[PDB]
């Protein structure tokens, strides 16, 4: 009684949701390691503080592993297709979120420790800046989560 | 078997005492101000956090969805 | 130029392959091989739904985060010599997390009506299911589409009112209008996405 | 060995988590002999609520048996950081 | 020598009187300090040989001042998170009292974890126990500077997040059981027309009714500890949860 | 209100408080169809926006 | 009743710089008075403090040096106190030069030990040489 393919969609949603936020948390930290090397030549000491982006993009890429497992402990053989369609949804959410939460990481983490070592007091907005994105980030793991009961 | 009525009378009047009789008995030092805000504010946001979660328990809908060997284990268990 | 070269050469070759194929069947007087109905019919309105839920969350949070860096770049550049701006030039990020925030709750709305169906042969079932799939679809399409590109314009502005409140303290109020009308717009797809599902039924 | 002592003091923290954690776990389940109800069951699961009690048993032992790893380790540890 | 110069700076923001060898300085002062500095100024003018009354005339004229919170050691970090965002108007209300309690509540809902609260407050209390060899020592490292001077935040933080964890039942994802649990009464499930169902059981699941007439009754305290095995908590646990957070 | 007015009786079709609090911003009053948290709602409703 | 900031008076105070010079003393330990600038268009050469900031800099710098060579050689010195006492005479100059000298004759030493050292090894290697 189960529509055959049923079970494809489903294993494309747990894949999905981790190589997209692996994407994202990736290219964040990409931009961020160019910007820390440039900058701790001059200013050591904020080596330790220029970290915090590429931890933000670790916290993406844990995003998308929650859904990939939860998807993946979520897969049987005679899916009925309706919640088949619920986890490549949820995987496909949190993958794009995830994925556009890292860009953001990325892009303003290199601005943000160029700025904060011309100017420290940029260093609670280069934070703020990057706490939204990783607000929007979660938004994208909480959908996903919500789809799993529907 | 339990009551709703009787975890709101305890629970609701051990945070309520401290935020109402509790800046009463407080020390006299510089920091007085802090604790009687500390006693205050506590009681009020703890309080109204369990209050929620006993509370919203109530009349409920529907009851859990039990995986086979526990349903069988509390059968001589509770 | 080696990816807009790539990425023109499949636009191009894609759509002239339709063409081609859909004259042909023409030409050869094919019994409507080709039949619309039948892709509407056949593909799942499983998928529809739960695309245009995915898309309503994912393109809203993509416009709000386009802007964030937009912003946030020009607010820590500008800001090396006025650091004033991050007290009041933060509320530009506020007004894109506000365009996510717009989608996000009609992700959830439409998607709280997702039901199964219980549905086999589309033939006579479904009707109203199918009507429902497509209009959850364009709905979700619809607010998602119309964040993303709120989400874009509220960045492009903020940096202008960035760069402009890092050297007048007086413009920040006034600029401020201009990213309301954008969040303005953000809100006209979410009244007509409500509008497509204010009158649907799943199952 | 010494190891560094900033190590093996950390080797006595995850040692004295350990000891603590499982030994707890086992008591949970000997005293529930419970919610958790995860003591590695079979799937051919018959109607024998003996069958759980003895299981919980088990993960007691096992539990036990954790924790004097743990305390070996947190002795071997103890030794290098007092020493270093 | 540190102290001279100091001392030299502030001699050097002044002005210079012409009638007499004198300077005039202006300071601002809540009238606690003033008359503190009162005495103050006997003391210093005493320790110079020409003991001059020094005169300081109180200005009625109000000139927008910096704002000035006291704080000590524990309510300190506070307001410096506070300040982190601003600094707050002259007699504004300050936020940090509030701060003290408002913040780590919103922590321990954002981390409601029974199991972890403990293992944070112990963490602060490693700072905290040295806190006499940390202070009189050199702290190149600024984490952990940051860290040890919140120290005493943290430990807040976990000990209300221990509070909600326990309401919550999560401890590590363990539950509290209080001998409390009697939401369900499975012997009378198996007599309404249930029998031998641990056989199709191999199979299935089966969620437990509500009203049927011999369930029901709260959990003492917190959310019931069977809803931590269920398959459904993902329901009835999420959506209690959500209205919590938006009332 | 819904956590101590409605039990499980009624969990058939019970009020949803999103559908109600929508439908309260927007002065959706159906007549039938859906069931009301308490007699005389719909005029509260109107009344507080 | 809430939490509120302190106030900050605008008063001026008037007198002479010799009693200024004990007050700002007493003032600065005390830790509890925020002074205003009263010559924003005044300069270090302007206000005429330079001459004492200048020789602060001096004394400052040749401590740091000596400081410097002290912790090469890694000494004990434990600087326990007597800080706390922070008098100001104006002898603390002829001090800053009394700590100049051994700066000087520090450096002296160093200089001729390097010197010497030199000398030493050449002569090592005539011993060997003869």
């Amino acid at each position: 009684n189960n529509p055959e393919y049923s079970s494809f969609f489903g294993v494309m949603g747990a894949s999905s949701a981790m190589v997209f936020s692996a994407m994202g948390a990736a290219y964040g930290t990409a931009k961020s390691g160019t910007g820390i090397a440039a900058m701790s030549v001059m200013r050591p000491e904020l080596i330790m503080k220029s970290i915090i982006p590429v931890v933000m993009a670790g916290i993406i890429a844990i995003y998308g592993l929650v859904v990939a497992v939860l998807i993946a402990n979520s897969l049987t053989d005679g899916i009925t297709l309706y919640r088949s369609f619920l986890q490549l949804g949820a995987g496909l959410s949190v993958g794009l979120s995830g994925l556009a939460a890292g860009f953001a990481i990325g892009i303003v983490g290199d601005a943000g420790v160029r700025g904060t070592a011309q100017q420290p007091r940029l260093f609670v907005g280069m934070i703020l800046i990057l706490i939204f994105a990783e607000v929007l980030g979660l938004y994208g793991l909480i959908v996903a989560l919500i789809l799993s009961t529907k | 078997a339990h009551s709703f009525a009787l975890p709101v009378i305890i629970f609701t009047t051990f945070w309520g005492l401290i935020g109402i009789a509790g800046p009463w008995f407080v020390p006299k030092g510089p920091n007085r101000g802090v604790i009687i805000t500390m006693l205050v504010a506590t009681a009020v946001c703890c309080y109204l956090f369990w209050l929620i979660a006993i509370l919203a328990q109530l009349n409920p809908l529907f009851g859990p969805q039990l995986k086979n060997e526990t349903i069988w284990y509390v059968r001589f268990l509770w | 130029t080696g990816l807009e070269l790539l990425y023109l050469g499949i636009f191009v070759a894609f759509w002239a392959c339709m063409i081609v194929v859909g004259i042909c069947y023409t030409i050869f007087d094919l019994g409507f091989r080709f039949d619309v109905a039948w892709f509407l019919t056949e593909t799942s309105p499983f998928m529809w739904s739960n695309l245009g839920i995915g898309l309503a969350i994912s393109l809203s949070v993509v416009g709000a985060a386009w802007g964030i860096y937009i912003t946030g770049s020009s607010i820590i550049g500008g800001g090396v010599k006025a650091p004033r701006i991050k007290t009041k030039n933060l509320v530009s990020i506020i007004f894109c997390e506000a365009v996510a925030i717009y989608g996000i709750i009609m992700a959830i709305v439409i998607s709280n009506m997702a039901e199964p169906f219980s549905a086999t042969d589309p033939k006579a079932i479904g009707h109203r299911n199918y009507h429902a799939g497509y209009s959850m679809f364009g709905a979700g399409l619809t607010v998602g589409l119309s964040n993303l590109f709120c989400g874009v314009c509220v960045g492009i502005v903020g940096s202008g009112a960035a760069l402009a409140d890092a050297q007048n303290p007086s413009l920040f109020v006034k600029i401020l209008i201009v990213e309301i009308f954008g969040s303005a717009i953000g809100l006209f797809g979410v009244i007509v996405a409500i509008l497509q599902t204010s009158r649907v039924k799943m199952g | 060995l010494c190891c560094g002592p900033k190590l093996a003091a950390c080797g006595i923290v995850l040692s004295a988590w350990g000891v603590i954690m499982l030994i707890m776990l086992g008591i949970f389940f000997n005293v529930h002999s419970l919610i958790e109800d995860v003591p590695f069951t079979e799937k051919d699961f018959e109607n024998g609520p003996q069958n759980i009690y003895n299981l919980y048993e088990q993960v007691s032992y096992n539990c036990f048996i954790a924790a004097g790893l743990y305390l070996l380790l947190g002795g071997f540890s103890f030794c290098q950081v007092r020493l270093n | 020598v540190r102290k001279m110069k100091a001392i030299y700076h502030t001699l050097n923001l002044c002005n210079i009187d012409v009638t007499q060898k004198c300077l005039i300085a202006e300071v601002w002062c809540p009238v606690t300090d003033l008359d503190s500095i009162q005495f103050a100024l006997r003391r210093g003018t005493e320790h110079s040989g020409s003991t001059v009354p020094s005169i300081l005339n109180r200005m009625q004229t109000n000139q927008t001042p910096p704002t000035y919170n006291k704080t000590n050691k524990f309510t300190h970090g506070f307001q410096n998170i506070v300040d982190a965002y601003g600094i707050g108007t002259y007699r504004e209300i300050n936020p940090a009292p509030y701060t003290v309690i408002t913040f780590p509540f919103l922590f321990a809902v954002m981390f409601g974890d029974f199991g972890h609260g403990i293992l944070m407050t112990l963490f602060a209390v490693w700072m905290v126990l040295r806190e006499s060899r940390i202070l009189s020592q050199k702290n190149e490292n600024e984490m952990f500077s940051m860290v040890f001077s919140g120290r005493y935040i943290i430990l807040l933080m976990g000990l209300f997040s221990i509070y909600t964890g326990l309401i919550y039942n999560d401890c590590f994802s363990k539950s509290l059981n209080i001998f409390g649990s009697s939401w369900s009464v499975r012997p009378m499930f198996t007599i309404g027309n249930w029998t031998e169902e641990t056989l199709l059981g191999s199979s299935v699941l089966q969620l437990n009714p509500a009203i049927p007439g011999v369930f029901g009754g709260p959990y003492p305290f917190g959310i019931d500890p069977i809803w931590n095995i269920a398959t459904n908590k993902l329901t009835f646990l999420n959506s209690f949860k959500m209205k919590m957070s938006v009332i | 209100y819904k956590w101590t007015a409605y039990d499980a009786h009624s969990s058939r079709n019970a009020p949803s408080l999103l559908i109600h609090f929508i439908n309260m911003f927007l002065f959706s009053y159906p007549e039938s169809g859906n069931a009301m948290l308490y007699s005389g709602q719909k005029g509260i409703q109107c009344f507080l926006i | 009743e809430l939490f509120r900031s302190e106030e900050m008076t605008l008063a001026q105070l008037f007198l002479q710089s010799e009693a200024a010079y004990c007050c700002v003393s007493e003032l600065e330990e005390l830790g509890k008075v925020q002074f205003r600038d009263l010559n924003p268009d005044v300069n270090v050469f302007q206000r005429k403090f330079v001459n004492e900031v200048r020789r602060c800099e001096e004394m400052d710098r040749k401590l740091r040096f000596v400081e410097k060579e002290i912790r090469k050689a890694n000494i004990p010195i434990m600087d326990t106190g007597e800080n706390p006492e922070v008098p100001f005479p104006r002898d603390m100059i002829d001090l800053e030069a009394n700590f100049e000298k051994i700066e000087n004759e520090l450096k002296e030493i160093n200089t001729n030990q390097e010197a010497l050292k030199r000398n030493f090894l050449e002569l090592t290697e005539l011993k060997f040489i003869l």
